[PDB]
């Protein structure tokens, strides 16, 4: 287990393998956190997420 | 749903109902975003509306809001003796707003999705279909956890073709599976608490019957197909 394989990579969504590199990315409606692995909502009901209010 | 449990306030947020001119669910679907609705071909056979927010059909909760569709568009690939390209995407006239019970689920990226969305033990089935193989359709949406099956099972298990468009989840013998009515809904896979799209409820030799599984249409084989119809 290498890189993407390995735990996902440490990435909350999507993770990519470059050049012997991990690279995370976000769905649609978050953007990818300073660290370039956790994942942000943009706005109110971001998609996939069950509703709490 | 046959077994499983009821969905609980704000669970299945995603979840759309195809309604007929009687206002009863004929077909599921699932919500991709304010505009957009994922849901069976097969399921497109003449009048009707899209109610979301709805988890109780026989009580005014408040969340509830009827759509009418605008455009419905189905692969043209549709073939109705087997069943393949069972995908349609249907674009409402006014957008739903989000809300308690009412949120998209997320589209995932191909290759992530096969790797590591597809190989999870199991993904999430729900609707307002039967409760068993020759009852009456549920007045609750439900929810079951439904175990991804091995391909070359599921082959052999099935008296008709299992095309590379399809995938089996469920029960060899266990009293759980989906079933009529639940046609065009989500299967949705969880990760790290965030629920993607991995298939739509199309069909099966009868609901939860011994070496019988529920065949789902493969999303991650209809990505750019699914993108491009978003658009236009
Ligand atoms: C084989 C497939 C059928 O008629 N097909 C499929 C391919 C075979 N060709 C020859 C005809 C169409 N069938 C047989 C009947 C069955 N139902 C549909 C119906 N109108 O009675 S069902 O309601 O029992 C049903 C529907 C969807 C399901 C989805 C899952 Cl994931 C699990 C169980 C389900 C049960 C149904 O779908
Ligand atoms: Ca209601």
């Amino acid at each position: 287990r290498k890189l993407c394989s390995l735990d996902n990579g440490d990435c909350d969504q999507f993770c990519h393998e470059e050049q012997n590199s991990v690279v995370c990315s976000c769905a649609r409606g978050y953007t990818l956190a300073d660290n370039g692995k956790a994942c942000i909502p943009t706005g109110p009901y971001p998609c996939g997420k069950q509703t709490l209010e | 749903i046959v077994g499983g449990q009821e969905c609980k306030d704000g669970e299945c947020p995603w979840q759309a109902l195809l309604i007929n001119e009687e206002n009863e669910g004929f077909c599921g679907g699932t919500i991709l975003s304010e505009f957009y609705i994922l849901t069976a071909a097969h399921c497109l056979y003449k009048r009707f509306k899209v109610r979301v927010g709805d988890r109780n059909t026989e009580q005014e909760e408040g969340g509830e809001a009827v759509h009418e569709v605008e455009v419905v568009i189905k692969h043209n690939r549709f073939t109705k003796e087997t069943y393949d390209f069972d995908i349609a995407v249907l674009r409402l006239k006014t957008p739903i707003t989000f809300r308690m019970n009412v949120a998209p689920a997320c589209l995932p990226e191909r290759d992530w999705a096969e790797s590591t969305l597809m190989t999870q033990k199991t993904g999430i089935v729900s609707g307002f279909g039967r409760t068993h193989e020759k009852g009456r359709q549920s007045t609750r949406l439900k929810m079951l956890e439904v175990p991804y099956v091995d391909r070359n099972s599921c082959k052999l298990s099935s008296s008709f073709i299992i095309t590379q468009n399809m995938f089996c989840a469920g029960y060899d013998t266990k009293q759980e599976d989906a079933c009529q009515g639940d046609s065009g809904g989500p299967h949705v896979t969880r990760f790290k608490d965030t629920y993607f799209v991995t298939g739509i409820v199309s069909w099966g030799e009868g609901c939860a019957r011994k070496g019988k599984y529920g065949i789902y249409t493969k999303v991650t084989a209809f990505l750019k197909w699914i993108d491009r119809s978003m658009k236009t």
